[PDB]
């Protein structure tokens, strides 16, 4: 999901 | 950035490492695109479902690093943030479209070799260049698999099909994105990875040999699996954004 | 302004280890  | 290198010193002058106060950690990567303008991804600084929303008094940003976890008293400066604007209109909810931010600066940074601000591109240069088969280059301190560099990584990567990207996933992508990366079919590896986020995907212009920051690492699933491409930020479709911002807030 | 133009590789007419993979993208890419 997001980069994180 | 995995199946990366290490960067060469001074290779990268525009990059920025977000970091958070308190514990002391890197939460991102960042561009310097003005002596007191830093880009970055809006969720780096928020994304609620991960309970994450950064006050400025949070964070720093260390420019001209090289080393991931050194203090480099010689080189680096670490700044204070005045004020983070974020996108209004990022869709944290759904798919991270218009995941981008701006981070003002309490007072300008001065260049020097290890510091020095990436240009953004006109709308000319991102219809020539932004296509399928040119590589780019991102960098970034974050993993190295899906585990952490002792310095800068840089890998080069080549823009993606359209169709190929929004083939390679179900969340629902949109032309504030792009997706980079090699095909299976193309025998080669290399991603961004966690930690790298909100750090520039740049290329060099052939036009005037000035690198040029086309994307915002955003998104992925996984790092380098085989048939997934990692996706981020259409800098120069949200370029009007970042006008306006710097324009009401002053340069 | 002076964006985009590197004090240790453009502005000492030096190139690093890995650009001319970026310009050979150019003529091979597409
Ligand atoms: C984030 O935190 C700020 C206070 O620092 C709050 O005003 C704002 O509503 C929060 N944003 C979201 C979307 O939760
Ligand atoms: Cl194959
Ligand atoms: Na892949």
């Amino acid at each position: 999901x997001p980069x994180x | 950035i995995v199946e990366g290198s290490d960067a060469e010193i001074g290779m990268s002058p525009w990059q920025v490492m977000l970091f958070r106060k308190s514990p002391q950690e890197l939460l991102c990567g960042a561009s310097l695109i003005s002596d007191r303008w830093v880009l970055t991804a809006a969720h780096c600084l928020l994304y609620p479902p991960w309970d994450k929303n950064f006050t400025e008094n949070d964070l720093l940003v260390r420019i001209g690093k090289h080393s991931r976890t050194r203090y480099e008293r010689n080189i680096e400066k670490i700044s204070m943030l005045e004020k983070i604007y974020i996108h209004p209109r990022y869709n944290w909810r759904e798919n991270l479209d218009r995941d981008i931010a701006l981070m003002k600066l309490k007072k300008p940074v001065a260049f020097s070799d290890y510091i020095h601000p990436v240009c953004l591109p006109d709308r000319e240069t991102a219809a020539s260049l932004l296509q399928a088969g040119y590589k780019g280059r991102v960098t970034g301190w974050g993993n190295l698999k899906e585990g952490q560099p002792s310095v800068l990584q840089v890998v080069n990567l080549p823009i993606v099909e359209r169709p190929v990207c929004k083939d390679s996933t179900r969340i629902r992508i949109t032309d504030n994105m792009f997706c980079a990366g090699y095909k299976p079919d193309e025998g080669k590896r290399g991603d961004a990875c966690e930690g790298d986020s909100g750090g520039p995907f740049v290329m060099k212009s052939p036009f005037n040999n000035r690198w040029y920051q086309m994307g915002i690492v955003s998104w992925g699933e996984g790092c380098d699996r085989d048939g997934k491409y990692g996706f981020y930020t259409h800098v120069f479709r949200l370029k009007k954004w970042i006008q306006k911002v710097i324009d009401q807030f002053g340069e | 302004a002076d964006c985009g133009l590197r004090p240790l590789f453009e502005k000492k007419s030096l190139e690093d280890k890995t650009e001319r993979e970026l310009l050979e993208s150019y003529i091979d890419g597409r």
